[PDB]
């Protein structure tokens, strides 16, 4: 769109019984892909481990 | 008797067919050597 790239998400998930979109009806993301995010992951809490 | 008939071409009357599903959705094919079939459908919905 010029500079911004547009993109359509769909994805679900499905809780307890059923299914549903992962976002509501009408949302829409000013967001930066070069944006920085962290997939930290915490210590597991396992003796065997 | 005494006609004297003489032939020309003979037109066919070809009649159109064309399949456009078994090649375009049943491009695979399965014998039988059992008298009915099992269609199996898994369901996965992990939450």
């Amino acid at each position: 769109y010029g500079d911004v790239a547009i993109v359509v998400y769909s994805g679900q998930y499905v809780e307890n019984g059923v299914k549903k979109n992962f976002l509501p009806d009408n949302t829409m993301v000013l967001g930066n892909t070069q944006a920085r995010g962290l997939r930290t992951y915490g210590c597991i809490q396992d003796a065997d481990a | 008797m005494y006609t004297t008939a003489q032939l020309l071409a003979a037109n066919e009357q070809k009649f159109k067919f064309d399949p456009l599903f078994l090649r375009l959705f049943f491009r695979e094919s399965y014998p039988f050597t059992t008298e009915k079939v099992y269609l199996s459908q898994i369901p996965g919905l992990v939450n």
